[PDB]
Formats: structure tokens, C-alpha cells, sequence
């Protein structure tokens, strides 16, 4: 919810392989059409990164400091 | 004019000569400078500030010479990419063959004023699109200076974008190369600074490249000599252990390469669009994240 | 015994006054930076349980002052003689001592003159006797580094390898002591015969120049490869001329550590006063 | 000089390879005799800038100031 609810947590913990796994193939596949070109098993790393950690940072602090509810329609 | 803010890692700065057209150089980072380096082409200082407190010698050359690639800095958050072609522009073209996006501009700017050339950096289009194209994607806008040394001949030019006007140092003894004359000018400093230095080398992968055949044609010498019926099996047993521990090397230094070409990969792309659809799928099934702080 | 300076040149010109030619002792300055072969290591203080059969050499020391005697001998007597050549009055000594007890090898180390004469041939005249450098001698037999020290009754083992000794050794460097001004060195052979078989074995190709002429009814421009193979040769002789020339400089500190100035300063100063030209600006 | 006469002065600088040049030949072959098998008109500066040479003289005036080595040294 992207209206500051609950963006206290810990996400990157929260995202995680295993958390991944349990998704449906039909909807970890549209997750990877939105990862970067490491695209192509899952090579760990690829939720363990200093920008993919600054990111969701960068999220809940995007969501906290300035709501991104339905206002944010601007162009 | 406006470009965008730059992450300081030597592997985007690799991959940003990469797509400069010139392929045969390299930006290592150097931790101590008393470990040598093989023909270092030019060092690039990087100064920060945490707390602010600055609001950013007398050796400066008055002559209104513009021989060499010197430019004042118009173009805002282009730091990196001046530094580094400060430190390419000013070397021998004998040495390096350097991408011809490069030199048509290294030709182009003969005797240029430095306060249009740096301009004649910012209207570049193949340039700002591929020092933009590493950006990372909190660079929604709408610290680190640069300082560049190279020697033109037997001079060390420290090369200052902001400043009007470069300044040398003029070393010269034909008992020392001039990277023991650089030592000498890193008397620096110590507080709470976030300094870094880099150096600007060759590729090291075209240095291992022509070992791997000065070697491999001794390891093809392998004179068997028979009198139908001296015995140097150390020899080949010696250079085929070089020949082994230089592999090693270049497997090193392609993985370098695949690393930091990951890392490129990862910086760019923007996660929003991923993490939202994310949540949105566990908040389906697996609403309760039991993780708050 | 006399003291001696702590000095690798002085324990280098001792082991070669001993007969040993293949040997050097050389100082480590970081652990990271690998040796060749190193026979075996020794460690040095300035400032302040593992375990029978003693057939090694690990004599207790009783000779005083014979630290460094007792630190070269422990390191190399437990080596292999195909290894390296010792001074056969040095052998004679290792076959000397088959099985006997440590605590009485050390008299058999006393009682051996051309070792006190050798030891306290290097003494300053200063060697008047009427905390300290303690010596600890690090060897392997096989695979097992016994931590051989002269004051404690019985040696220290640490353990075996990985197959993946001197990486087993940096595994012993996690000693916190809390101070202490400690130094350590490294036994090896002498590097000049690693150099001039390097020299033959460079001096080969350095021979092998096959000029063959495509000028008459993989092989190419190929002089680059003379060149720097050719600079490298350059390089290693450079290299054994400084260590011939360390060898010189050891030959002169230990000509000049040995000599009794005294009786030179007396003559000089007297000298001096025989044509009445004082030190009258010197002094305190 | 037996005991005490003159002996509060820095020998280490009084002794130096000028006031050495500064004798004549007859008497610098007799010092060179004194010296140690380096031996072999020039000098070799560095063969009065050493550690044992210093450490020498300050041996020696302690062997001066410590206990005189008189007449008196005749305990044996």
C-alpha cells in the first residue's frame, strides 16, 4: 500500500530467494521480465546487491518521507 | 547545460572508455603506490566532503598556450568523464590507439580556448549519451572533484577542470621515471575525508595476450634431438608453469571484466516497477511479513 | 660464551665460517611476500602446551651467550644432508649426537672448538662478562613444525598442512601478547646459485638464436623476444652482483665489528698533541 | 692522557677523515696500520662513519669516565 503503511520493515530481508520461491512460475516469470539484463540458476546475488539494498531504501524512504499514493499522477 | 551525477567505481569508468571507442586502456585503483605498475598512461584524484565547510602555490603556466587538451569545466556533473579524457588526450598516439570518437575531437579542438572547449565536450552526443547511459536511476533531479596528472614531455601537468589554469611541476631527472616524480607530489595529506585514487593504465589483458604467444612460441621450440640411439626438461617444465600462472591471470582479468559489467547491469536498472508488482503478488497470498523493525 | 650482534650478515659469515656454502639467512618483512625454500625460521625477542623419543636435535642450551649458535644449529641440523652441504666438522657432529639426550648435547655443542672459536671470533671487544634476545627455532621433519626453544624443556608442536609448511606457519602468527620489539628471520640457501642456474637456463635461449632467411630459394620478427628476454638475463645478473656486493658489505661490517679501536684513538689522539692541534671547539 | 684530561669532548666529530688528510704521509701509513684488514693515500669516508667505530669511542670515554684505565688496571 503506497500510502505510508507499514514501510517500517526490513525489505531487504523481506525480498529474498526464498520469499521469491514462493511465488508461481507463471508470476516469477513476469518478475524476471522486470529484473535487469542478469535476466537469464537465479545467481543469489541478484537480490543481494548494494544497489538492489540502497533501492528498497531508497523505496520505503520514498514512500515515508513523500506519499506516492494516487496523488502522484503527475505527468 | 546539465548531465547526470556519476558513481565513482574503476569498473564503470573501464566500461565508460569501452564505449568511448577506446578499447586498449584500463582504470585501476591503486592502494599504495609503492607497488609498481607497468606504463601507467595517467593518475585521477578524487577529493569528497561530508561535512560541507568549503563551499568549493602559485606554479600555474600564464602562457596562452592551449597545445595540450586542457579544458575549464562548463558542463555541471561532467567531472569524471573531463578528468578522464584530461588524462587520455595527452599522451602518445604511438603508445595508444585511441577510439576515433576520441580523436576526432582530440583534432578538432587544436588550440581551442579551454572555457569553449569543455564545451566542445558538452555538445558531444556520443559522449553525453554514454557517460549518462551509467547513471543510476536516483538521478531524478530535475562532492568528488576531479584532478587529473599527466606528463606531456618530462613536465607533470596537473590538470584542474574548475581551475583557469593547469598546473605543472616540471620533474626531470634521467635517473627516475616520471611515475617516482608523481610519488613525490602525493605529500597528502587527515579528517574524516573520503579521498580515492585511480590510475589510468593500459588494458592489461593486450600485455598478457603477446606473453601468452613470446611464450607459447618457446613452449612450440621443443628441439627432440636424437643421435639414433643437453637434457633441458626443466626448461619447458619452468616456462609452462609461466604459461600456466599467466592464464590464471587473464582468467582473473576477464572475470574482472564480467564483474564489473554485472555491476553495470545492476546500477542502472530502475527497481520501482519491480518491487511494487512484487509486494502486490505476496500481499495476494502471503500477506503477513512478520520482519518490522 | 660471548654475546654477538643480531645481525642476518653475521649469521651469514658464521654459517660460512661453518662449512655450510649452500645456506643464507635473510630478514622477513612480511609473510605474505614468499621465499623460496626456506630451510627455517628464527625468532627474536626484546622485551616481555604440546609435547619420550629425543632422537632430533633439540639440545637444551647451558652454554650462556650461545643463543644464536643454538637457534642456526637447531634449524639446520634437523634438515636433510641431501639438501644442502654442511661442514663436514659440523656432520661429524650430526652423526655425533644419534639418539643422545638433549640435556647433555648441548655439552657435546660446548665441547667443540672450532665453534668457540668460530661464535667468539665475531664478538666486539666490548664482550667483557662478569629482557633479552630470546631465540626460538622453527624447523619441520615432516609435515609438523615443532617449535623448538632452548629454555623450555620440551618442544611445541603446532599441527600439518593442507597439501593446498610455510602456509602451516602463518597459521601460528595469531599470538596477541597484552610491548615487545621482536624480530624474526628466515634461513634459505644461498640465493647466487638459484641465480646462475637461472642464468644458464636463460643463457640457453639467450644461445638459441635460429636465424633462419626466407632471402634465398610461427616465425616472424621475432628480435622483440631476444630483447627482452635478453633485458630479464640483464636484470637476474644485477641481481647477483648486489648479493656478491651484500656479501662484501657483510665482509666489511665484520672486519671492522671485530677490530680493536682503542689502541688506534690513543695513537691518533697523541698524534694530535705532537704538533699541539686540539679539539678546542668540541666538547660535552 | 691517563684519567681526566680532556676527556669531556664529542671524539665522534673530533675524529673525522679531514684532520685525518690533515697529517703528514709518514704518519697517516702508520695510522692506516691501525686500522682494521680494509686497509687496502685515499680513505674510504665511510671508514670513520660507522656505528662501531662511534660505539668505540663512547666505549672509550666510558672506559675513560666509568673507571680510568690507569696504572691502576694492573689487577691482574
Amino acid at each position: 500500500t503506497p500510502d505510508s503503511i507499514l514501510a517500517s520493515t526490513n525489505l531487504r530481508a523481506l525480498l529474498n530467494k526464498q520469499t521469491f520461491s514462493l511465488l508461481p512460475p507463471l508470476y516469477q516469470y513476469n518478475l524476471i521480465q522486470l529484473l535487469p539484463s542478469v535476466d537469464r540458476r537465479l545467481s543469489a546475488s541478484c537480490l543481494n546487491n548494494e544497489f538492489f539494498a540502497r533501492a528498497c531504501l531508497e523505496w520505503r524512504e520514498r514512500l515515508s518521507e513523500g506519499e506516492f499514493t494516487p496523488e502522484n499522477q503527475l505527468k | 547545460d546539465g548531465w547526470l551525477e556519476l558513481e565513482s567505481d574503476p569498473g564503470l569508468f573501464t566500461l565508460l572508455l569501452k564505449d568511448f571507442g577506446c578499447h586498449d586502456v584500463q582504470v585501476e585503483e591503486v592502494y599504495d603506490l609503492q607497488k609498481p605498475i607497468e606504463s601507467p598512461y595517467g593518475f585521477i584524484f578524487l577529493f569528497r566532503w561530508i561535512e560541507e565547510r568549503r563551499a568549493r602555490i602559485f606554479v600555474k603556466d600564464e602562457e596562452a598556450i592551449s597545445s595540450i587538451f586542457f579544458a575549464q569545466q562548463v558542463v555541471p556533473n561532467s567531472c569524471a568523464t573531463h578528468a578522464l579524457l584530461s588524462v587520455l588526450l595527452n599522451c602518445n598516439e604511438n603508445n595508444l590507439q585511441l577510439g576515433d570518437t576520441l580523436s576526432r575531437l582530440k583534432t578538432h579542438t587544436k588550440g581551442m580556448s579551454p572555457e569553449n572547449k569543455g564545451l566542445a565536450i558538452g555538445n558531444t552526443p556520443e559522449l553525453a549519451c554514454a557517460h549518462n547511459s551509467h547513471a543510476m536511476p536516483q538521478a531524478r533531479r530535475r562532492a568528488f572533484h576531479f584532478v587529473s596528472f599527466v606528463p606531456i614531455n618530462g613536465q607533470l601537468f596537473e590538470l584542474d577542470g574548475l581551475k583557469p589554469y593547469p598546473m605543472n611541476h616540471g620533474g626531470w631527472e634521467d635517473s627516475e621515471d616520471w611515475t617516482d616524480k608523481f610519488r613525490r607530489v602525493m605529500a597528502e595529506r587527515e579528517q574524516d575525508i573520503r579521498f580515492n585514487l585511480m590510475a589510468v593504465v593500459p588494458d592489461r589483458r593486450i600485455a598478457i595476450t603477446h606473453k601468452l604467444k613470446m611464450l607459447r612460441t618457446n613452449q612450440a621450440i621443443v628441439s627432440g634431438t636424437l643421435q639414433k640411439l643437453r637434457d633441458l626438461q626443466s626448461l619447458l617444465k619452468n616456462l609452462d608453469t609461466e604459461i600456466a600462472i599467466n592464464e590464471q591471470h587473464l582468467a582473473d582479468e576477464n572475470d574482472r571484466r564480467h564483474m564489473f559489467k554485472v555491476d553495470a547491469s545492476r546500477r542502472t536498472h530502475n527497481y520501482d516497477k519491480f518491487i511494487c508488482t512484487f509486494l502486490s503478488m505476496l500481499a495476494h497470498q502471503g500477506v503477513l511479513g512478520e520482519l518490522v523493525s
